[PDB]
């Protein structure tokens, strides 16, 4: 049992990352403990695209990542594999053959300020969607226009980056949401990760 | 490549900058409402002009856009709703002139008071103070004092105002691409691009008519039912063949003849449905009131209320230590945020208020999925007729029976639906001629029928014939009767009020036609249908993504505004008085006049 995962420092983590710059943990070798994955009492969205979740603690994987971020509330339903909008194409792209979980809970009281959160952004403005578990952290101005922008943000020229300005007066679907996406890499290697030997 | 995938860039910026800063601005301005202080204010008008910096900014920045080469109909809407000029298309010098004037008259306005040569400590302004004269008062020559006096002091007061303000917004409407100020607030009907829902700026002149000719004869009854019933109350003053006196009417300016219905009751000894002593004995609170709304508005088939509305809504009075604005309005700050700010009582008046608020913000929710500048209703005209149907269908009397309000034993004589339906058309019809001939009027003076050597000559005349109101003395062209209102000279179009009017009792009967009703329309609860539900959120959650005409459609089930549901809901009250008016003669003659 001395062998625990660092989920209990995935999910409870103080300061999670924006959803252009996702932060991806790999979880390498040690006991994967799946029945764990209850920090958060009302999950918003704890759904499997792969194996069942009474199955979870059952197979070996090689590597486990976890992706974690912050998004909106209606933004939630665009973590799934062949989905559209903002999160989907410029932000964070999921594989229409993904192979996991993906853990979505309303943080509105921590994500969330008076004066307005202005700590998480999004990439509203890119040249070309993003490819599948790919991140661009870059803060180029978006040459909407044909005149050449020359690294300079006016007409037809957009800073890329847009903030959440989270507020604890939004509605349900404003609020923040921090989501956690579990991706369960089997590769021809050793499986090092493995359920509690219960 | 193409402007029409820059402009929905641009858009796509807009609406993001746009909604964080309008929902900056609405927080300031509902923290300034439910808790007026001194530094409350200053977050408002910091809120308020970011806001309109920042909205500024992005129309002179839309213009670059010709929006010719813009075929999506969404974008280009959206565009041309950014791209309005506005003021800022003069020059410098005749827009501060402008904006002055409007500031003048305003303040004027609220600052109107009345003098008292008889004794200087005598000063009332329009505050209910002195509409309690020209709503409760028995006295005709009181009541012509205080009409005169209002006439005198501010009537005569605002001329020159209102003279260079027609010139001014007429130069702003003409740099605006309009040939009239009265054609830029008929441009809020105007529909293209959309083959088939087409609607001309003009064609609402030719429709408010059309639509009114049909009202003459309900309107006409009722006029002479209710000049019948204030012979006795003024004798030798009235003189039946003629109009009615213009400051016997229980309002200032005749808008409402609702004061009239203590005077011109049908039956003294049937009183009205009143559950307000029903409601105070069953302990009922202001929450128990909106649980009720919601109630019925989930009935009917609308999503419940937000978890936020509950907790951050103002629902009872906070005065023990604060202060606050007694308006019952509904607030929707954005992003999810749908709040109610009223001061509820344990009233029937509260209850109806209620669940007009409730209904405005029903719709705000159906709309809220579009975009920041296609979330509105279709015209000018939809968010107060959808808010008082449902006030409309909540005050039945098969309502208030299911709810408990009315204990099921009531019996509804056929004596009480008259009652019932004549304090509502002084109310509603009672309304449509004055609004209808003060809108045309405008519309003339902006246009240019009405020469300034004839302001004073037509608005009476219009008022002697379109409504059959005659003025009790003869304003010269000093006065200025048409701009002693406070819609008039306040930059607000009135003709919202009639097609509201119409449209009111349109959606009713549309509604009612969905939910089965098989009695007359006057007796029509639309609870647990939820038919009529999914047809009127139909149309709700459109917004401004549509012309008004489709979403009428989407309900109505005709793409133009029809009189004759209104026709309908008072056919028993049309009956009754068509009766009763029998020995006394129907309509008016512009011939008269009580000074003469
Ligand atoms: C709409 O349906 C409701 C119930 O579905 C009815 O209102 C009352 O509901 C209580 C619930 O305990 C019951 O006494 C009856 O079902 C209803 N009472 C009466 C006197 O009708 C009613 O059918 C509708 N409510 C309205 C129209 O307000
Ligand atoms: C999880 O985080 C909370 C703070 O929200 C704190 O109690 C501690 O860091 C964690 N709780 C545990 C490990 O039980
Ligand atoms: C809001 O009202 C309360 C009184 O209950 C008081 O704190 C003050 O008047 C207002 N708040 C602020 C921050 O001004
Ligand atoms: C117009 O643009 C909007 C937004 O991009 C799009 O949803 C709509 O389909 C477009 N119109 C047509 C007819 O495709
Ligand atoms: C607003 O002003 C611009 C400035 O040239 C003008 O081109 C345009 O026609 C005006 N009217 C609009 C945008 O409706
Ligand atoms: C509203 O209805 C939903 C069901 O869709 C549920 O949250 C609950 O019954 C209601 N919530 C509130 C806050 O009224
Ligand atoms: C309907 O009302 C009339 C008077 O308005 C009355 O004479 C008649 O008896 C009523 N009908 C009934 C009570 O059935
Ligand atoms: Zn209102």
């Amino acid at each position: 049992i001395t062998n625990l995962c660092p989920f209990d420092e995935v999910f409870n983590a103080t300061r999670f990352a924006s959803v252009y710059a996702w932060n991806r943990k790999r979880i390498s070798n040690c006991v994967a403990d799946y029945s764990v994955l209850y920090n958060f009492a009302p999950f918003s969205a704890f759904k499997c695209y792969g194996v069942s979740p009474t199955k979870l603690n059952d197979l070996c994987f090689t590597n486990v990542y976890a992706d974690s971020f912050v998004i909106r509330g209606n933004e939630v339903s665009q973590i799934a594999p062949g989905q559209t909008g903002n999160i989907a194409d410029y932000n964070y792209k999921l594989p229409d053959d993904f192979t996991g979980c993906v853990i979505a809970w309303n943080s509105n009281k921590l994500d969330s300020k008076v004066g307005g959160n202005y700590n998480y952004l999004y990439r509203l403005f890119r040249k070309s969607n993003l490819k599948p578990f790919e991140r661009d952290i870059s803060t180029e101005i978006y040459q909407a226009g044909n005149k050449p922008c020359n690294g300079v943000a006016g007409f037809n020229c957009y800073f890329p980056l847009r903030s959440y300005g989270f507020r604890p007066t939004y509605g349900v679907g404003h609020q923040p949401y921090r989501v956690v996406v579990l991706s369960f890499e089997l590769l021809h290697a050793p499986a090092t990760v493995c359920g509690p030997k219960k | 490549s193409t402007i029409e995938e820059q402009a929905k860039t641009f858009l796509d910026k807009f609406n993001h900058e746009a909604e964080d800063l309008f929902y900056q601005s609405s927080l300031a301005s509902w923290n300034y409402n439910t808790n007026i202080t001194e530094e409350n204010v200053q977050n408002m008008n910091n809120a308020g002009d970011k806001w309109s910096a920042f909205l500024k900014e992005q129309s002179t920045l839309a213009q670059m856009y010709p929006l010719q080469e813009i075929q999506n109909l969404t974008v280009k809407l959206q565009l041309q709703a950014l791209q309005q000029n506005g003021s800022s298309v003069l020059s410098e010098d005749k827009s501060k002139r402008l904006n002055t004037i409007l500031n003048t008259m305003s303040t004027i306005y609220s600052t109107g008071k009345v003098c008292n040569p008889d004794n200087p400590q005598e000063c009332l302004l329009l505050e209910p103070g002195l509409n309690e004269i020209m709503a409760n008062s028995l006295d005709y020559n009181e009541r012509l004092w205080a009409w005169e006096s209002w006439r005198s002091e501010v009537g005569k007061q605002l001329r020159p105002l209102y003279e260079e303000y027609v010139v001014l917004k007429n130069e702003m409407a003409r740099a605006n691409h309009y040939e009239d100020y009265g054609d830029y607030w008929r441009g809020d009907y105007e529909v293209n691009g959309v083959d088939g829902y087409d609607y001309s700026r003009g064609q609402l002149i030719e429709d408010v008519e059309h639509t009114f000719e049909e009202i003459k004869p309900l309107y006409e009854h009722l006029h002479a039912y209710v000049r019948a019933k204030l012979m006795n109350a003024y004798p030798s003053y009235i003189s039946p063949i003629g109009c009615l006196p213009a400051h016997l009417l229980g309002d200032m300016w005749g808008r409402f003849w609702t004061n009239l219905y203590s005077l011109t009751v049908p039956f003294g000894q049937k009183p009205n449905i009143d559950v307000t002593d029903a409601m105070v004995d069953q302990a009922w609170d202001a929450q128990r009131i909106f649980k009720e709304a919601e109630k019925f508005f989930v009935s009917v088939g609308l999503p419940n209320m937000t978890q936020g509305f509950w907790e951050n809504s103002m629902l009872t009075d906070p005065g023990n230590v604060q202060k606050a604005v007694c308006h019952p309005t509904a607030w929707d700050l954005g992003k999810g945020d749908f709040r109610i700010l009223m001061c509820t009582k344990v009233t029937m008046d509260d209850f109806l208020t209620a669940h007009h608020e409730m209904g405005h913000i029903q719709y705000d929710m159906a709309y809220a999925a579009q975009p920041f500048l296609l979330r509105n209703g279709a015209n000018e005209g939809f968010h107060e007729a959808v808010g008082e149907i449902m006030s409309l269908s909540a005050a039945t009397p098969k309502h208030l029976k299911s709810i408990g309000l009315l204990s099921p034993d009531f019996q509804e004589d056929n004596e009480t639906e008259i009652n019932f339906l004549l304090k509502q058309a002084l109310t509603i019809v009672g309304t449509l001629p004055f609004t209808y001939m003060l809108e045309k009027w405008r519309w003339m003076v902006f246009k240019g029928e009405i020469p300034k050597d004839q302001w004073m000559k037509k608005w009476w005349e219009m008022k002697r014939e379109i409504v059959g109101v005659v003025e009790p003395v003869p304003h010269d062209e000093t006065y200025c009767d048409p701009a002693s209102l406070f819609h008039v000279s306040n930059d607000y179009s009135f003709i919202r009020y009639y097609t509201r009017t119409l449209y009111q009792f349109q959606f009713q009967e549309a509604l009612c036609q969905a939910a089965k009703h098989e009695g007359p329309l006057h007796k029509c609860d639309i609870s647990n249908s939820t038919e009529a539900g999914q047809k009127l959120f139909n149309m709700l959650r459109l917004g401004k993504s549509e012309p008004w005409t489709l979403a009428l459609e989407n309900v109505v089930g005709a793409k133009n505004m029809n009189v004759r549901p209104l026709l309908n809901y008072f056919e028993p009250l049309f009956t009754w008085l068509k009766d009763q008016n029998k020995n006394s003669f129907v309509g008016w003659s512009t011939d008269w006049s009580p000074y003469a």
